[PDB]
């Protein structure tokens, strides 16, 4: 199967550096050039540039060229983005898409993508969540509250991924203090409460804190 | 040595194994740089053993193969491109 | 740097309707334009290529039309998972360009929302803060209204909301406000409730309880 | 389909199968009639992807084979003829 | 092993036509040219032409272009000479002889050459021989004498083709009534004449005489 | 017609003489020559082609030289085997002429002759005829005389002498005799006699038979 996937994301500071990394796999690394794309926060789409898989050669949009640097390692089918000199402004969730197999003719669409990483450009420090339960008390309602973190984002799943239906995930909101705050919230049949057990698995990647939380009727 | 009656064989009027230029057999694909250059084709080859003969094909086909393009600045990707084969030739007036 | 301009820039429309995207670029790209569905959480997805070309797995009620300076993206009848953000892109000229995306909604019946309120943890409490969440879950319309009383005392300034995107099966939408208190002063008072004002309720609905029980 | 790498592979500097004709061989062979008129000699062909190299021979050998020569009003007869073949190929700076 | 076997030469009258016949066996027929040389009795060599045995076509020497006729049967590895209108002056011994193979240059020589048959023309009739013993009485010497014949030649061996020491057979000499003759030697020791049986293996083609007459003492 | 003119006509050499062979072209035929050997009875055998290429099976000490119009063929050292007519031929122009040949003739010591005298069958005798013989096996020269004698009667007229060619073994020469009579006039004489002389013979020998014995 044909999959991109990307790390390096996370908190830079102003004036900072960062390297992006995208692991292609299931084809050729080589065979297709690679694409990076850029969406800032609820905004639109913009292209940076791309880089030939084949002979190294990088083209940029021109606003990119100064302080992007794109490069490649055959020998692990990885692309990298080097960005310098960061301000608020880069502050965006960063994509690498590949060219497609051809038939005829040729046409510049994008692919296959990556799952995206968010770049988020703050003199704020990092800090990790507290998790709280939101017990119960027909159908019932339960979750979980993940409070105060920095940056974003922060994952959340249910028993594992084995419960997906009548999940509820938050959008993060910022909170007075600078940090964020979300809840995850899931309805379940009144009469499951003492026989079936719920758990919330939540993960901040940039502070490293993993917490499986059990929910029950307090 | 090769005997005689197995070099004549080897020569008269046949499709063999002949390498084309991609950009000769599109010549309007002006902007783009291909990988390999040149294709492995079958055409007609040998010869007649008469000034006013020729070898000519008399059955012809195509052939699919993934060929990478590139066009500088724009884009790069393997795909596939359609090339002519000679099935069948033969020795006619010319 | 040619500029693709997109209109509308946001729609609603019901199942079984038929929608049309328009696109417009600052100068003749030929037919070398393609678009994108974006969901959610998710990285775009290629739709249509060369104007016209459908991708492989993309359903037939999409289709793409025009040449110049003129395109168009058409849903032949709209389905409650085509709730996204549809973006085209120019591959006439470096730097690719795209347009600033059309977000479609889907236009559905009144749906009065189901409420539940949570008091805070002891472990929180320990902390010295008090989150009192209030939940709005599936509903239709988005617009809502909850008000937070404390000992009957109208809460204002310290509560903060978050709606969830729309949904992909259902079309509703689900709500939470959190009401932000000190350990201190969530232990002067006894009653806490959420009241809920939505076009699907014939009167306001209030969720409440009494701290400690 | 021929798979890229299949196709990048064959044809890529290397010997294959060249048809000959004999008289360009030996230019001041005028006065005779060949048959064949040409020979199956291995040759350099093939690309080298690169505009500034080219394929060119690193190693050569002789091959002999039965030729008939006829003189028209003087003779007929078969008989022994050398010929250069090419058994290793690179791609080099032009 | 590569050979010429040649066959069709005799008596014919003048006015007459006959037509020789070149077997080639041991190489490809159609490989090599095929020549027409002929030698008149006690004279020296002279060439008549050469036929192409690939396309079939055929070359003759300016005297021989108006009454001779070279052809082929490639089915067969066959060259064919036809002569018409026969004068005494075209008696002679004719030989096919085929071009050689060669080594990066060409040489028109002829390598392999045919028995060569002898064509007489003449309004004479034939006539066989009549073999008369020599009767012997160290080393005895024995014979046979064939006189009276036309044309040339006989053939003359001693013990069936064992016995080729000693012996000696003489040209034919023309006599004065127009007829030929001739005298087959040969020396043996004195005391085999005894219990040694001598057989001389006479043999007049033109007219199929066979004739084995036994020499031994009267 | 390019024309050969070949010299000479005739030579005589002893065993491990050298022994050259001209030619002469009526134009130039460049290197266009060949020589062949040809003994009694047999078809010519090329010796040398090109003026001077050795051809394969045959002996170093046959070599060629020459371009233009002259040519010309050795034998370093002449063996008894050699004994032949050497003919030279142009390749130059058609037709192919050859030159007149060249007969090798080997000169040796003095042998002198083995006669033997033969009388007439009785078969050949009922026939009205008679054929008297008398060999002169093996010797050397070339030159003899034999006369005949018939009772005393040397004959004149009615005799014919077939000489063999040189034995390529011994350089030995042969030499047959026939008196012919009719039976009649054969049987009126008796002693029959062939008078040999040579210069291998001291004093000339004598073969005879008493007719009726």
């Amino acid at each position: 199967e044909v999959q991109l996937v990307e790390s390096g994301g996370g908190l830079v500071q102003p004036g900072g550096s960062l390297r992006l990394s995208c692991a292609a796999s299931g084809y050729t690394f080589t065979n297709y050039g690679m694409n990076w794309v850029r969406q800032a926060p609820g905004k639109g789409l913009e292209w940076v540039g791309w880089i030939n898989t084949y002979t190294g050669e990088p083209t940029y949009a021109a606003d990119f060229k100064r302080r992007f640097t794109f490069s490649l390692d055959t020998s692990k089918s990885t692309a990298y983005l080097q960005m310098n000199s960061l301000r608020a402004e880069d502050t965006a969730v960063y994509y690498c898409a590949k060219y497609p197999h051809y038939y005829g003719s040729s046409h510049w669409y994008f692919d296959v993508w990556g799952q995206g990483t968010l770049v988020t450009v703050s003199s704020a420090s990092t800090k990790g969540p507290s998790v709280f339960p939101l017990a119960p008390s027909g159908t019932a309602a339960l979750g979980c509250l993940v409070k105060d973190y920095f940056p974003e984002p922060v994952t959340v799943s249910w028993n594992s991924g084995a419960l997906t239906s009548g999940v509820h995930t938050f959008p993060a909101v910022l909170q007075s203090s600078g940090l964020y705050s979300l809840s995850s919230v899931v309805t379940v049949p009144s009469s499951s409460l003492g026989t079936q057990t719920y758990i919330c698995n939540v993960n901040h990647k940039p502070s490293n804190t993993k917490v499986d939380k059990k929910v029950e009727p307090k | 040595v090769v005997k005689f009656m197995d070099v004549y064989q080897r020569s008269y009027c046949h499709p063999i194994e002949t390498l084309v230029d991609i950009f000769q057999e599109y010549p309007d694909e002006i902007e783009y740089i291909f990988k390999p250059s040149c294709v492995p084709l079958m055409r007609c080859g040998g010869c007649c053993n008469d000034e006013g003969l020729e070898c000519v094909p008399t059955e012809e086909s195509n052939i699919t193969m993934q060929i990478m393009r590139i066009k500088p600045h724009q884009g790069q990707h393997i795909g596939e491109m359609s090339f002519l084969q000679h099935n069948k030739c033969e020795c006619r007036p010319k | 740097d040619i500029q693709m301009t997109q209109s509308p820039s946001s729609l609603s429309a019901s199942v079984g309707d038929r929608v049309t995207i328009t696109c417009s670029a600052s100068q003749d790209i030929s037919n070398y334009l393609n678009w994108y569905q974006q969901k959610p959480g998710k990285a775009p997805k290629v739709l249509i290529y060369f104007t016209s070309s459908l991708h492989s797995g993309v359903p037939s009620r999409f289709s793409g039309s025009g040449s110049g300076t003129d395109f168009t993206l058409t849903i032949s009848s709209l389905q409650p998972e085509d709730f996204a953000t549809y973006y085209c892109q120019q591959y006439s000229t470096v730097p690719w360009t795209f347009g600033q995306g059309t977000k479609v909604e889907i236009k559905r019946t009144v749906a009065a929302p189901s409420v539940f309120i949570f008091p805070p943890s002891d472990e929180q409490l320990k902390s010295g803060t008090a989150s009192v969440v209030c939940l709005l879950n599936n509903f239709y319309p988005r617009e809502a209204k909850v008000q937070w009383k404390v000992d009957n005392a109208l809460q204002s300034g310290n509560s903060q909301e978050s709606v969830t995107e729309q949904d992909s099966k259902d079309s509703t939408y689900s709500l939470s406000s959190t009401l932000t208190l000190s350990k201190a002063d969530y232990e002067k008072h006894k009653v806490y409730a959420c009241e809920v004002t939505h076009q699907g309720l014939s009167s306001p609905v209030t969720k409440s309880f009494n701290r400690g029980e």
